[PDB]
């Protein structure tokens, strides 16, 4: 089991 | 907010008392990072790791 790797980006 | 892979964190910097992150997305150049809240990657753990490393090895 790996972490999550990915994020939201509210940046854009 | 479709998410996206994310390779590294480059900096941090602090607006008020909120925490933020300049974030280096995978597959995507320089012209596309961005400043991201904190809560965008706390479960990033092996990408919060590896800037706290690089700011430790590098404190003057």
């Amino acid at each position: 089991y790996e972490p999550s790797t990915t994020a939201r980006k509210v940046g854009r | 907010e479709d998410v996206f892979e994310v390779e590294k964190i480059l900096d941090m910097k602090t607006e008020g008392g909120k925490v933020l992150y300049k974030v280096r997305w995978k597959g995507y150049t320089s012209d596309d990072d961005t400043w991201e809240p904190e809560i965008h990657l706390e479960d990033c753990k092996e990408v919060l790791l590896e800037f706290r490393k690089k700011i430790a090895e590098n404190k003057a």
